[PDB]
RNA sequence: GCCGGCUAAGAUCAAGUGUAGUAUCUGUUCUUAUCAGUUUAAUAUCUGAUUCCUCGAGGA
């Protein structure tokens, strides 16, 4: 319960897919070929990928339900 | 009839100085000995002459025919400190369910660990009550003694007569006879007091 | 020298004990020619009783010292005898007895010893197998890397066992399994591990807690030797199951598959659909270079 | 049913897989089906062979009919006088010209057929016209050779 | 009340005493001790310098994590000292 | 305001997932989508039921342990351990999906020993010997259903036959593995 | 288990015995009934309401 990311029976759709994504993107942010094929892909800097896909880290998948 | 399945073992010559416990130790090294139902004490019997002389020979059967067969291959032509004992299946020449399922239990590969029996009753009594009453304290532990007895064999019972909440110690054999104890006494009236039970 | 050392091995001074199962141990690895075998069991089944001394440095002589007698004797007659003693005797020695068979099969290889301990598990009698089972545990703890050739031999006792009603049985099958997981780990034994874990994955909507315990050690154990993505499709049917009881127990191994090897999972999700209000594809991994 | 072959009179060599293997060169064979005993619990001679089409069922009834399989008379089917240990292979018609050479019969005879599988049970009842015909049947077919099966005839009914 | 600390664990390494000296602390094995183990700042202090891990008596030889909790990385969680509240 | 078995299987992809007690979930389109997905096997079916996992029938009483052929073929010598790995086999295996349940335990060649208890000889070297059912293969024609398969004496010569095989079915590259051992 | 059923398929409430732990046995009862609320994946559970026939009695 201590550790971010683990859930239980009441978890949501939002807050597991929300998890994933988030350390989706610390991953890219660590793997350093993984940010290579995306910075060739879209034809950006190294440091503008990191850094969009840090801005992108606050909310991702959108504002929650209700 | 039965020519196998024999868990006798029949000890030829023995020091004549011999103990029982001290057999009974050569002989469980080898296995479990089978005890007698209706009682304690092991199957052993220590042959003897006419009088206290010890004729030098025993017997032992065991619960398993294994352990027979153990002691036949570690203990015949082998020495004790002075003596060279002689190992051979005994001859013979001329309540059950239950104990025999327990030493079967003895046997049993069941999980271990686990956590790895005592009830505090209070607001039972008041000093104040046995101040000018030398004999309500005596029929109070009585009347305890006698409530405690209804719920499993209690070994231990003490009464606080200084304590001001008036705490009684019950001290059992089993937890649960405790814990049905304890069950039994919280919400109970005790001279016209509801007196509390709980574990400890 | 050897008869009259003998009887020193009941003293019950430390340093006395060392030195005298040390020496005991060097004549065995190099003199062992020179006594008869029936001595030597004497003496093998005398050791058996310092296996539960409270000193590390008498354990750790006596580990070497059974070794070497084992190896010298053969491992015939000596399994026959700790066989024999593991059924009838109290737990102590029973557990001794298991280190014992772990021993033997480690110093003259495990080949020698396993047909005549699964030929024991054929015995229609309780309190028989569940020490099998035990010695299979203990002997797969102990041996390790070396286990990676016997995986094949044990897998239909183990069906056996875990196809059985006895909770114990199932209990130690599945300290089995655990232990034969982490003890082949890199060395290409997947398909027995997953038959055996199509097994295992049934006994996870059980109440007892010694049963649930050793379930939870195994797939915790197959979480290292089979791979996280296995246990993740072995969960995701489970996570949003309607029953509340289905839900806590699929959770609880999710968050044990989770807290480790959290960063290879991110490879492993499944695809997701965006819906009206929020987006749930991952699109950076749908570009294609 | 229509697609399924009724195999009657297989001895104790005779297996689940064997008539599948032996049905095999005739047509696709899906399974194979054998009820057992509830007294000696094994085959009593009559089993199933289902098959994907019918055609395959038919040219098994009538490629493996009257065969010598394992020493007895396997033959594949569409699935006062008592005559018993008959071979599966003849008919009404075959067992009313078969008894033609002795007397004649009074009518068409009926077969005794399992419960289960409805091809032959092993015995069978015919009626004669008189009783010299019976007389006939009881002291010459009454152990003659048929298609490797010996054949029995007595009498259902006699008064002393 | 048999609870780990589980504080971040420092330089101080752990003992074992007489009676626990070739345990394991997490899961109580004897087989292939593999990694040193180390607890907290508080666990080592004044009256608690030296002490088994296990039990609390006077330690007298190293704590060490079985190769089997150092392959699941059982050993990267908090300080292992058992203690009772 | 909780979907219907038929209402929730018509926005489904895929309805034959679909259970009873899906629409009772706090999410059963995530449900049912994980139901879908090309893996990740299924619970293991007896949460629902009410006697704990061992069923109490199906006459489980049977041979305590068969020991595999390896088992049968001092004790034995490296010889012996030649032996033992020579015969070592690899046992019958389920792949990934396949979980365990009470239930799931019970649910032109012709052989020598039923050619020689049908009476039919072995075949000579140049005759005809056919099988008793050749003969109406003869008579009426090849079989519809195996148009493929050869019979000695009518599509087969006679010089073929040998031993116990009667036919022989005619169904009208590179196969070797790269890395190897030698 | 035997040839759909013979009430060994489940829950529960009191007491006894006993273990480090699991447990084991006896009396029971089992709503034969309806509605509303709680709750359960659904049951379950709990929380409340609800003259006639026969031979002085019994049943509904
Ligand atoms: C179910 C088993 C029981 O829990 C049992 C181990 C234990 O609980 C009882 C209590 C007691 C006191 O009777 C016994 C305790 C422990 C033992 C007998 C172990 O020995 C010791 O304590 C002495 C010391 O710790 C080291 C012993 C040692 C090196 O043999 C140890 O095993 C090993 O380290 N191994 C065994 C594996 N072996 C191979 C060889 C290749 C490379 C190294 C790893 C694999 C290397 C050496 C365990 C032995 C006894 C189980
Ligand atoms: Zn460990
Ligand atoms: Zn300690
Ligand atoms: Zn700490």
């Amino acid at each position: 319960s201590k550790y971010i990311g683990t859930g239980h029976a009441d978890t949501t759709k939002w807050e597991w897919l929300v998890n994933q994504h988030r350390d989706s993107y610390c991953s890219y942010m660590g793997h350093f070929d993984l940010l290579n094929y995306f910075a060739i892909a879209e034809n950006e800097s190294k440091a503008r990928v990191r850094f969009n896909l840090m801005e992108k880290m606050l909310q991702p998948c959108g504002p929650p339900a209700d | 009839v039965e020519e196998d399945r024999n868990t006798n073992v029949y000890v030829s010559g023995l020091p004549p100085d011999i103990t029982v416990d001290e057999f009974i130790q050569l002989m469980s090294k080898f296995g479990i000995i089978m005890r007698d139902p209706q009682t304690e004490e092991f199957k052993v019997k220590l042959y003897k002459d006419n009088q206290g002389n010890l004729k030098g020979d025993g017997l032992c059967c065991y619960l398993k025919r294994e352990s027979v067969e153990l002691a036949l291959k570690l203990l015949d032509e082998d020495e004790i400190r002075g003596y060279k004992l002689h190992v051979e299946v005994a001859k013979f020449q001329l309540d059950y369910k239950k104990k025999l399922s327990m030493q079967q239990k003895q046997l049993d590969w069941r999980p271990e660990r686990r956590a790895g029996r005592v009830v505090i009753i209070k607001n039972m009594f008041h000093p104040m009550d046995f101040e000018d009453d030398p004999l309500v304290l005596n029929e109070i532990r009585e009347d305890l003694r006698v409530e405690c007895s209804k719920f499993g064999q209690i070994r231990k019972l003490l009464l606080f007569d200084r304590h001001p909440d008036g705490v009684a110690s019950v001290s059992f054999r089993d937890p649960e006879e405790a814990d049905y104890c304890i069950q039994t006494l919280d919400g109970r009236w005790f001279g016209g007091r509801q007196i509390t039970a709980q574990a400890w | 020298l050897l008869p009259r050392l003998t009887p020193i091995l009941k003293n019950r001074h430390e340093k006395v004990q060392e030195n005298c199962i040390d020496l005991v141990g060097r004549i065995a690895d190099r003199g062992a020619e020179y006594v008869s075998a029936r001595e030597w069991m004497r003496i093998c089944f005398e050791l058996l009783e310092l296996l539960k001394a409270h000193k590390k440095a008498i354990r750790r002589a006596t580990v070497n010292t059974f070794g070497y007698i084992a190896k010298a004797i053969g491992p015939h007659d000596v399994l026959a005898t700790l066989l024999n003693n593991l059924k009838v005797q109290e737990r102590q020695n029973r557990v001794c007895t298991t280190v014992a068979i772990a021993i033997v099969a480690e110093t003259c290889s495990p080949f020698t010893v396993l047909p005549a301990l699964m030929n024991e598990y054929r015995v229609p009698e309780l309190n028989v197998q569940n020490g099998v089972l035990k010695s299979l545990s203990f002997l797969f703890e102990y041996i390790g890397e070396m286990g990676k050739d016997y995986i094949y031999a044990v897998t239909p006792l183990l069906e056996d066992a875990l196809m059985d009603r006895d909770l114990v049985h199932r209990q130690t099958a599945s300290a089995v399994v655990q232990h034969m997981s982490l003890g082949v780990y890199g060395f290409g034994c997947e398909d027995s591990l997953n038959h055996l874990l199509n097994y295992v994955w049934p006994n996870v909507f059980e109440t007892s807690p010694h049963v649930i315990q050793a379930v939870m050690g195994a797939l915790e154990g197959l979480r290292v030797a089979i791979g996280p993505c296995r246990m993740l499709q072995y969960c995701l049917q489970g996570l949003f199951h309607p029953a509340r009881k289905v839900r806590d127990v699929y959770w609880k191994i999710y968050n044990s598959i989770y807290i480790g090897s959290q960063d290879a999972l991110i490879a492993h999700y499944p695809r997701i659909y965006n819906d009206d209000k929020n987006t749930y594809i991952r699109y950076e991994l749908d570009y294609i270079l | 049913q229509d697609a399924t072959v009724y195999v009657g009179g297989l001895d104790e060599k005779v297996s689940e897989p064997l008539l599948w293997e032996l049905f095999l060169q005739a047509g696709p064979v899906v399974n194979t089906h054998m009820p057992k005993d509830r007294v000696t619990g094994q085959h009593q001679g009559y089993g199933f062979v289902e098959f994907l089409s019918e055609e395959d069922a038919d040219y098994a009834i009538k490629i493996m009919n009257m065969i010598k399989l394992y020493g007895k008379p396997i033959r594949v089917n569409k699935a006062n006088i008592f005559i018993g240990n008959l071979d599966p292979e003849i008919d009404e018609k075959l067992l009313y010209d078969t008894f033609s050479a002795f007397g004649v019969i009074l009518q068409t005879p009926k077969i005794m057929r399992d419960p289960d599988t409805g091809n032959s049970k092993g015995y069978a009842f015919i009626n004669f016209a008189s009783f010299d015909a019976s007389d006939a049947a009881i002291e010459a077919m009454n152990g003659q050779y048929l298609c490797n099966r010996p054949i029995t005839v007595s009498y259902a009914f006699k008064k002393d | 009340d048999l609870i780990f600390c589980r504080k971040q664990a420092g330089v101080a390494i752990g003992r074992l005493c007489e009676k626990c000296d070739g345990k394991c602390v997490i899961c109580d094995s004897y087989v292939r001790p593999c990694t040193l183990v180390r607890i907290c700042d508080e666990c080592n202090y004044g009256s608690y310098q030296g002490r088994c891990v296990i039990c609390g008596g006077p330690g007298v030889s190293d704590a060490y994590y079985c190769k089997e909790c150092t392959i699941q990385e059982k050993d990267r969680d908090g300080c292992p000292k058992i203690v009772n509240l | 305001n909780r979907f219907t078995v038929a209402e929730l299987k018509q926005l489904v992809a895929r309805p034959d997932v679909v259970e009873m007690h899906d629409v009772t979930a706090q999410d059963p389109k995530l449900l049912v989508h994980l139901k879908a997905t090309r893996n990740s096997v299924p619970v293991p079916r007896h949460w629902c039921f009410k006697r704990k996992y061992l069923q109490g029938k199906r006459g489980i009483e049977k041979p305590p342990f068969e020991l595999p052929d390896f088992i049968k073929r001092d004790i034995d010598y490296q010889k012996l351990h030649d032996a033992f790995f020579k015969w070592q086999t690899k046992p019958k295996l389920t792949i990934h999906g396949d979980l365990y349940y009470e239930g799931k335990e019970f649910e032109g060649d012709l052989s020598d020993e039923l050619r020689i208890s049908l009476g039919m000889p072995v075949g000579p070297n140049a005759h005809k010997v056919p099988p008793p059912w050749l003969i109406a293969m003869q008579r009426y024609g090849p079989p519809p259903s195996y148009p493929n398969l050869k019979i000695p004496g009518l599509n087969s010569p006679i010089p073929p036959l040998y031993g116990d095989v009667f036919g022989t079915n005619a169904a009208e590259i590179d196969r070797t593995p790269w890395g190897e051992l030698e």
